[PDB]
């Protein structure tokens, strides 16, 4: 394992170098001899990568995307001064398949809680960032301009995010958080979407610790957005369940108001989702809900009680 | 000891900002200031590079190597722009003399399987090369501007050989191999070819180990092409007795075809080696 | 176990010593007593000695074969007398079918270097021609006493070439091992030459671990010597790998005669395997 | 080791059936081979005997002198059918030194203490001798019959002894020792008559630990019997140190006639030796027995205690 990473990275080192050599040279047969190497040395990085997927080490498999990142860089060095749009393609399309596979890394991660792999793979995501950019600036294409930017924006904001999952400053995380779903909806990009679900979900779930059900509804705001854009349904269902466990905390502090309001995010995720056993476990919670919030005998929180207990049946 | 490669690259770090800083502050004052500071710790560095083979930690060495090679880097870039092809002489024979060592470094770590140290030598290598290369352009020596190529070719060709032999598909092991004899040739360096020789046994061995006698052939067939253009006799020795561990497996695999290859093998050993 | 061996041998003195007494009482019914008795031992022990080889236990099995030989003395000792060459030709039989079998066993012990197992197999075969010979003075074929005197001096040269190693001078052995091929020519057995062969590599490994290249060449000579008159391919194999790994050897001494004389003799094994 | 013992032996065993063989065909060839083997074996087993006295495994060499003998049978065997008296003259020279050598491994066994080792070696005497006179009756040396039955019936009568020692009846082991000595001085070894007096020596050493210091010294009376032919300084000097160890017990047991004896026999040894040293403390510690007879008030053996003491002085 470690060996053959080692000994394709110092490959992708020998074409930079020969790159730079080619080029203050002039010579194409060098160019050509370099552009060979590399695009076997890409297929076989390739298959590696998904090979260690396979394996389950998380971390071998970034390094193995750094050395498909560095590859793709090499291959752009060489494709924009060789002037082709098809060698500026491949590359591109590596730089966002590795970022695909890097953010659902990234996403297991973060599940999982490794802050180190997720680190790992953030920085690989901003490598892979720079190369779309360098690529994307010579092919001339605005398009994959605006994907790039929007692309490190979300990215920034999640880092930003995850420092604040470190910081455990919870208003900090959504005030984040919000403008990594800013960022995420004008990408459009699925996987961005499901990251910043995920860390929502993570936030939430330490925001429930602190025992804060306040800031958790509002980060759980946040993920009902991103997710009815998505369609993840397992990702609408984690996030159902855990809005169902947020309102149960907000029935055992006597917090129906926010109860009420975890229950309204709740159904709107479930109508996109139309899992019937969730459809059923929310309405049977939010009668609960509603039962509670009757016990306190607030007549307009109650109103809306009913109100969402009741569409959340007309859709059951 | 870790201390004095730390501070010797401290060194080269404040020599390459001072360098920076004349190119934009011109002084020749400060120039040969910079000049002095930077061979001091070149040969600073020298005495520890030196010393390492016979102390033995070849990762403090190859340390020690980076550390020389780094330097070469700013020692260009200073005589270059201050017009002083003696300092580029100094910077090329410290590269050269550095270059020469770390083959002889992968070359043992290749006999020891201990393919961390010469992936880390090789690497060393290339960046080396780099250097020589932004020294030649200025030179206007194609002559050694096609030998970086043809270096960094081969480490690559060997650097993708010894993956191969980690994967253990010794069959595309040898047809890298037979890519990696062909750029050492073009490279014309005797001590190149060793290095791709020592590969090659090592090739061999693994094919031996894992009983693989017709590819373990074809290898000895590479490895004796290689040794053949170097003239070493102790590599052709070494061969012949790889030939002959591949004869001996082929009568234990009792392949009359595959033995007599083998032979004829380790008797071109022989007969090169006189 | 041990108690049906050291009962077989109360049984065997019991009809021996009735048949000494039946001589003097002048009767034949005593004659046909003690050559059931013996009989009833014979062929059960046969099987158990048979079976032995699966077991491994070859001490057991040594002792069983002794238990035969000495069986086949007491019946020859009635048979010689009694008239009948039925009974003589089964007791011939047997006996020729236990040295054989003892042949087979110190081929074994031989391959697997334990000479103290190879010695008693030897010491066997040594004693077992007696009965053979005693039997053959009465029968009146020189030709059987032929065959015996030669049964035993093949395994005598044998004992007397295992001294030499056990001492360790491999040059003094070789010399033995070329006097006991010369006692097998005489002897005409194949399986006697099969043991001769697995010395011979024994002492050719042995040649080779004291590093003396030049005469394992001669002990694995005589291997082939051995093969070449009685024909056995996968003693040729060994030989013939054996072989190479002595030119392997020889090439680590840089002696290119040797190296190329064992490669030509490699072959010649190689050649007569066919 | 024990492996080359075991393939002289078989060699022999080889040997022996070889000439069983032959003399039915009368194949001199075979006879010449066995021969040779026999000679070879003796060689090789003489160069064993040498390294093992070395080594110090008597038990190596005691075995390897079996083989001796057992070869110079198959020697004997082969060469009176030939008839010729050399090849029965080197096979009795060989015995001879392959039996004066064993006596001196006996001598050692029997002043260690060592009775097994003892036994065994007089009994490979025994055989030795078996062959020596075997090969004497059939080539009309009479003498050697003498000096073969001699040297076996000396080794049987030592053995004989050793029982009577394991017994207890120390006298009983005196009276076989005094037929040993008659039987060995019949042809006069001086190897074997060591050998016998070294026997006589640890009859003595064992005394001392009995107290029957009367029977002590008819052992003693034995022991200088033998000595006075063979002459060896260190028997005469310990044979002297066992007498005064008998003189110095018997003054305690007040047995000063005893004593007085120990000290007749004690000058009968010290007097064929000569030293001035044992001389003088012998007669030293006489003077000790005088003065204990003194003690005793005992006047004829004090008078006797006198005679011996200045005797023993007047050899000095």
């Amino acid at each position: 394992p470690r060996l053959v990473l080692r000994a394709l990275e110092n490959m992708v080192r020998a074409a930079h170098t020969l790159a730079e050599i080619a080029r203050d040279n002039g010579n194409e047969e060098w160019l050509e001899r370099a552009a060979r190497l590399a695009e076997e040395v890409a297929r076989r990085a390739e298959r590696l990568a998904r090979e260690a997927r396979k394996e389950g080490n998380l971390e071998l498999a970034l390094k193995a995307l750094q050395i498909l990142v560095n590859a793709a860089y090499v291959l752009a060095e060489i494709a924009r001064d060789r002037g082709n749009e098809e060698e500026l393609e491949y590359a591109a399309r590596l730089a966002e398949e590795a970022a695909r596979q890097a953010i659902e890394i990234a996403a297991q991660a973060m599940e999982e809680g490794n802050l180190e792999l997720a680190l790992k793979a953030l920085q690989i995501i901003v490598n892979a960032a720079y190369v779309l950019a360098e690529i994307a600036r010579d092919r001339g294409n605005e398009e994959l301009l605006e994907k790039a930017a929007s692309l490190a924006e979300a990215a920034a904001a999640l880092a930003e995010a995850i420092a604040a999952i470190l910081e455990g400053d919870v208003e900090k995380a959504v005030r984040a958080a919000q403008e990594a779903v800013k960022a995420a909806k004008e990408a459009g990009d699925n996987d961005m979407l499901r990251a910043v679900a995920i860390a929502a979900l993570r936030i939430a779930k330490e925001a429930e610790k602190q025992g804060n059900v306040e800031v958790a509804v509002k980060a759980a705001r946040v993920a009902v957005e991103a997710a009815k854009q998505a369609g993840d349904n397992d990702v609408l269902r984690k996030v159902a369940e855990q809005a169902l466990r947020i309102a149960k905390e907000a029935e055992k502090q006597g917090n129906v108001e926010v109860a009420v309001k975890a229950a309204r995010v709740a159904v709107e995720a479930a109508k996109q989702a139309g899992d019937n056993d969730v459809l059923r476990k929310v309405a049977e919670q939010a009668l609960e809900i509603a039962k509670k919030a009757a016990e306190q005998g607030d007549v307009g929180v109650m109103q809306k009680a009913m109100d969402v207990a009741l569409r959340a049946a007309g859709q059951a | 000891p870790e201390l004095f490669l730390q501070d010797l690259r401290s060194l080269v770090e404040a020599a390459r900002i001072l360098a920076r800083l004349a190119r934009q502050r011109g002084d020749e004052h400060a120039l040969e200031r910079a000049a002095r500071w930077a061979e001091q710790a070149a040969r600073q560095a020298e005495r520890l590079a030196r010393q390492a083979r016979k102390e033995g930690n070849l990762e403090l060495a190859l340390k020690a190597l980076q550390i020389l090679v780094n330097a070469a880097y700013v020692l260009a870039e200073i005589a270059r722009d201050r017009g002083n092809e003696e300092l580029l002489e100094y910077a090329a024979r410290l590269a050269e003399e550095a270059a020469r060592q770390a083959i002889e470094i992968a070359a043992q770590a290749m006999e020891e399987g201990n393919f961390e140290l010469a992936l880390e030598a090789l690497e060393i290598i290339n960046e080396a090369a780099r250097v020589l290369a932004r020294i030649a352009h200025h030179r206007g020596n194609q002559e050694l501007l096609e030998k970086a190529a043809s270096l960094t070719h081969a480490s690559a060709a060997l650097s993708r050989a010894i993956a191969a032999i980690l994967e253990g598909d010794v069959e595309k092991a040898v047809r890298a191999a037979q890519e990696a004899v062909k750029a050492a040739k073009e490279a014309g360096d005797n001590d190149m070819l060793r290095a791709v020789a020592i590969a090659a046994l090592r090739i061999a061995k693994e094919a031996e180990k894992q009983g693989n006698v017709e590819v373990a052939v074809k290898a000895a067939r590479v490895a004796v092409e290689a040794a053949k253009q170097a003239g070493d006799n102790d590599v052709l020795r070494l061969v012949s007795e790889r030939a002959l561990s591949i004869a001996a497996s082929s009568v234990k695999q009792g392949n009359y075809e595959v033995k007599e290859k083998a032979i004829r093998v380790a008797k071109e050993a022989n007969k090169q080696a006189g | 176990p041990e108690l049906f061996l050291q009962d077989l041998r109360s049984l065997v003195e019991a009809a021996r010593i009735l048949a000494r007494l039946a001589r003097q009482r002048g009767d034949e019914h005593a004659l046909e007593r003690a050559a059931r008795w013996a009989e009833q031992a014979a062929r059960q022990a046969e099987r158990l000695a048979r079976q032995a080889r699966k077991e491994g236990n070859l001490e057991l099995a040594l002792k069983a074969l002794q238990i035969l030989v000495n069986a086949a003395y007491v019946l020859a000792e009635i048979a010689r007398d009694r008239g009948n060459e039925e009974l003589l030709e089964y007791a011939a039989r047997l006996a020729e079918e236990a040295a054989r079998q003892a042949i087979e066993i110190a081929a074994q012990a031989m391959e697997e270097g334990n000479f103290e197992l190879a010695l008693e197999a030897l010491e066997i075969i040594n004693e077992a021609a007696r009965v053979l010979a005693r039997i053959a003075h009465h029968r009146g074929n020189q030709e059987l006493l032929e065959k015996a005197a030669s049964l035993t001096h093949a395994s005598a040269a044998l004992s007397r070439a295992i001294a030499a190693i056990l001492e360790g001078d491999v040059e003094k052995a070789v010399r033995a091992a070329q006097e006991a091929v010369k006692a097998a020519k005489e002897a005409g057995d194949n399986d006697m030459l099969r043991a001769v062969a697995i010395a011979a590599l024994r002492i050719a490994k042995e040649a080779e671990k004291q590093g003396n290249v030049e005469v394992a060449v001669k002990a694995a000579r005589v291997a082939v010597e051995a093969a070449k008159q009685a024909g056995d391919n996968d003693v040729l194999k060994r030989v013939s790998e054996t072989l190479l790994s002595i030119a392997a050897e020889a090439t680590k001494q840089g002696n290119s005669e040797v190296m190329e004389k064992a490669i030509r003799v490699s072959e010649e094994a190689e050649k007569q395997a066919g």
